[PDB]
């Protein structure tokens, strides 16, 4: 083989993270910082790129809940540890292979998405004394579960930035300017959500994952990659 | 894609003998050149006419040991109008057993052409005789006497310099092939008996040992061949 | 150039399916039966790799009226060295006992070299094993026959083999000697009296490679 | 036919043998000789060759728990009695077809792989209150039951070594040198788990089998077989 | 059309018996004549021809069980009722076509075979704590239940004979010399099991028939039919 | 369409290093040159070879 071919090298799935089952139109997670009260729906906008992020939203340092317990929401990240550890270069393109990963068994679900920084909206309307959440149809595609199913897809780069940075030193905006957070990187979000009216809200609770892989990418420039602790 | 297509009864299943092959794992798949060993073999038949060993039992050998079925026999003082050894004309026998032909047959099932006989003695070499060999194809009883041994399929081996020789069966089947299971001694498989006789008693010179040995072999022919190869048995490993 | 060494009488008290077994080149490692090589059997040692092939020839003395058979052969990927203890022989075991007679343990090779379980393990019946021998299929192998009625000698050569192109002067352990009986000793008393046996060697194209110091200590 | 032809002769599937299902981030069982107190987890690595083995590990002598009862804990080997009946030669070199048979009726599993000598660490990690053992994802593919399923693939040689010895005289190591033990003879090891996360380990007991098919394959000089008791 | 074209005639499948489905390695019925207290398997071993037979063995006299109730074990047998009635010929040369039909409703379940005069022997061994019997993987190829299936096939002839005389006038063997019964003119048995072990063995009862259907034959002379009674 | 084909055991299965694609989303799809950027690097050999620093003990 000639394994050392970058293009061909990182051609394959793996997993982005979980995320909870949707049962209804629901409130996307308010932009930081966020108090308690402003009630919102934290765990099913799944985001699109292996990044450090948080709730919903990009992320630049990482830190973690390594303790059980404490006040407020715990919210979520993702890091592509494979692809993450192998990335010693600067700046990167390619197009995107996804397919659905159901946790649990003899489920019925549907899917949606929307791209890169495309915003938000859905509501809902009531079909004969029965809400229907907008997103059931819209700008986007959508693909449902055979009582389960591998639902698989790809998509393109889609930014008008021309690359991607691999790690960034950059500043994000005029006005809080966070360095180290290229935001227009990424695919956008997606959702699952059961094929039923929000009347038909149900008590059982369902969760999803992902995986993931990279499509005729291209590299450049050198990078550093991580030490180790001798111990 | 999504085509009217035709389903089968049994589709995916799994026969032990399904005749063709699945997804592969990868590709840039490289191997080293075997070309520095010597000789990779093909075929069985290749080696299948080495001559090997036969396990003829040793004449109620008295050691704690007890039985020796090997491939030699002993020079008698005395004979008999009955062979030095008889056999019936089967697969299945020890002395067909762990033979090149009869390890290869115990995963066969039915079995055609023709076996090369070998023979040998070891005696001392001031040694003068002659021996008579006759093949007994299926009777209606196994043959003793020299004069029927003369009826059938037989010929003379000259011990007079020569301590051994060769000998390959005749092909007669009404059938393409014969089974080569003992299942029983029907017309299927069995194809009567051979005898060995004793030409002429010993002739030596003083100082020579006595009573000496002889030895003989088995290996198939150029025309053998088998059909359906069968599973084992792991019995063995007790 | 040649070498050559020796090895036990054939006795009368020697039987069918009782032998002797030498392994190349481990005779030279050993000296075995007063076997010496000298120059290249101490470049093994400064060398980490090696291939080459071999030449040999083995003798015995016999007369017209002994009777009896012996058979040798090489066979390779043997563990015959290895003892129901579990470890390859040294020179006082065979020098002793002189004669190896087949047993259900070599029938069936159970003892090759295994591991202690420990506590955590339950203890397993051991009943069989892959390098057995079976004596009736050696025919196979290219063989020579010593008899009072052939020959006193016998000559055979060899070449190399192994699952890479070359392997370690210390562990390349391919090819194996034996020797055995056909049939047992005998002859009218008063004649040459249970002969002794010699063997000679001779490698073909060998090749030292990993040059190096003699054998960092073990 | 010409059935004498090896090549054609052997290219037939065959049981290995049975495993454990797996439910969570497994221990590997630790290099002999092992100690009471040293729990690992035994039956579930399943070992890739016929060849003798115990506990995940490759063996050279045959021995068998003849008895139901005793002290320690009971370990598996692996032995293909048709092949090994019929190795009458010394080297080989070939590829490996295999394909799964589960056990239980009406299971979902996931099963995975990584090759000759391919050392195994997996651990997990808690997404949302449910460790995902890092296995789940990973270097090697990995493929899944549709409700039950006959999962089926190829492997090719991939030892450094140029070919296969059929038995074996060498010695194993510089130390602790096992006679009769060519390590690197192998395929690696698998592994089947339930698609599950640890906290959903289950009282149900599960169990799958393997079976293997040689594919072109390559032979060389002559070998003895086993000989037959006369009783 | 041109029906009496004889080879296009018969290429159509028709039911062979019914046999009891196996959970074990089993005891072959012992040749006759059986004595009570040979305890053995019968009814699993189904015969490969439509010829007269019993008990898994051939047979040259047809005799049946009219009445309900005697003594002894009831045997099996097979005849093929339209070719037989149509067979005016005397000998006979084909492929055999066949095909399974489960009696049982949403079975699952594994078969087996071995050719014409193929002797049997399985015996079971125990992995981890479950006997397997040999029979799961051997000589022949097997198949398998979609939870139900129509598992199809075709053999070809195998006998050493040069053909199959459609009614024999010879002797069977040189002792005991059966007239009418030519041994070596069928194709073998077969044998459906569950893909359980032997422990797993079950109260339920469960049976499985077989349709078989003949292709590319030959036939020679003429050959009488049955007569009908005037009544 | 509908025609006797040959199943799997493991149709449409997933495994990490399955080998083929799927179904694409949408067409119109344009991207941007890189040809401003310098130098795409598509080999580790390439870069490899670059001398690294070793991490020998500093002594007690
Ligand atoms: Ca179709
Ligand atoms: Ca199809």
């Amino acid at each position: 083989s000639n394994h050392t071919n970058v293009k061909f090298l990182f051609d394959r799935s793996r997993l982005l993270n979980v995320i909870k089952v949707l049962e209804k139109d629901a409130v996307f997670p308010r932009p930081f910082p966020t108090q308690e009260g402003a009630q919102q729906d934290d765990g099913y906008f799944c985001l699109l790129t292996p990044r450090p992020t948080v709730a919903s939203r990009p992320a630049t340092r990482f830190g973690l809940y390594a303790n059980p317990s404490g006040s407020g929401v715990l919210a979520n990240t993702s890091l592509d540890f494979n692809f993450y550890s192998l990335a010693c270069f600067t700046y990167f393109r390619s197009d995107l292979e996804v397919t659905v990963v159901s946790l649990e068994p003899d489920l019925e679900f549907a899917v949606g998405w929307f791209p890169s920084g495309s915003e938000y909206q859905a509501s809902s309307f009531v079909y004969d004394q029965l809400h229907v959440p907008f997103h059931f149809t819209g700008r986007t595609p959508r693909a449902f579960a055979s009582k389960g199913g591998k639902v698989s897809f790809v998509l393109p780069w889609n930014s008008v930035s021309s690359v991607l940075p691999v790690r960034w030193g950059g500043a994000s905006k005029l006005s809080s300017a966070t360095r180290g957070l290229p935001a227009h990187a990424d695919w956008g979000t997606i959702y699952a959500f059961v094929p039923r009216p929000n009347e038909k809200k149900s008590t059982a609770v369902k969760h999803v994952a992902v995986y993931i892989r990279y499509k005729n990418a291209r590299a450049w420039c050198p990078s550093m990659l991580p030490f180790r602790s001798y111990k | 894609g999504p085509i009217p297509t035709a389903p089968r009864e049994n589709s995916l299943m799994f026969l032990s003998t399904l005749p063709d092959d699945t997804v592969p794992a990868y590709g840039n798949v490289r191997t080293p050149p075997v070309n520095y060993l010597p000789g990779e073999i093909t075929d069985l038949l290749q080696l299948a006419r080495i001559p090997t060993l036969m396990a003829f039992e040793r004449v109620p050998e008295p050691v704690p040991a007890s039985d020796t079925y090997v491939p030699y026999v002993a020079v008698p003082t005395q004979f008999d109008d009955r062979p030095l050894i008889s056999f019936p004309i089967t697969l299945s026998d020890p002395v067909y057993q762990n033979t090149l032909v009869g390890a290869i047959s115990s995963n066969f099932a039915n079995y055609r052409g023709c076996i090369q006989i070998t023979l040998t003695f070891c005696g001392p070499m001031m040694a003068r005789g002659k021996f008579l060999l006759s093949y007994s194809p299926p009777n209606g009883t196994q043959p003793q006497t020299l004069s029927e041994a003369m009826q059938c399929t037989y010929s003379i081996w000259d011990i007079g310099l020569n301590s051994s020789w060769t000998f390959v069966v005749p092909y007669i089947s009404p059938s393409d092939y014969r089974e080569t299971r003992a299942i029983t001694n029907s017309v299927y498989s069995a194809d009567g008996w051979f005898s060995l006789h004793k030409l002429t008693k010993i002739t030596l010179p003083p100082d020579c040992p006595q009573s000496p040995c002889i030895l003989f072999f088995a290996s198939a022919g150029e025309d053998y061949t088998l059909r359906l190869p069968v599973d084992c048995n792991p019995s063995y490993v007790f | 150039r040649w070498y050559t060494g020796r090895l036990n009488s054939w006795t009368k008290a020697v039987k069918t399916f009782s032998f002797q077994a030498v392994p190349l080149p481990g005779a030279f490692l050993s000296r075995q039966g007063g076997l010496n090589g000298g120059a290249f059997t101490a470049t093994l040692h400064r060398h980490f790799l090696m291939k080459c092939g071999w030449q040999v020839q083995v003798q015995c003395n016999l007369t017209q009226f002994h009777q009896g058979a012996l058979l040798v052969a090489m066979v390779p990927e043997t563990t015959l060295d290895v003892k129901p203890d579990g470890k390859a022989k040294s020179l006082q075991e065979l020098n002793e006992e002189q004669w190896v007679e087949m047993s259900d343990d070599y029938r069936t090779g159970k003892n090759m070299p295994f591991q202690s379980l420990g506590t955590y393990y339950r203890p397993p019946n051991w009943t069989w094993g892959p390098n057995f021998i079976n004596p009736y299929q050696v025919t196979v192998f290219p063989h020579q026959i010593l008899n009072a009625r052939t020959s006193t000698s016998v000559d055979i050569n060899v070449p190399y083999i192994g699952e890479t192109p070359t392997q370690s002067s210390e562990t390349q352990n391919s090819w194996t000697l034996l020797v055995m009986v056909l049939v047992p000793l005998d002859y009218k008393e008063g004649a040459t009296t249970d002969p002794e046996i010699t063997f000679s060697v001779r490698p073909t194209s060998p090749y030292f490679n990993g040059l190096r110091n003699r054998y960092t200590a073990g």
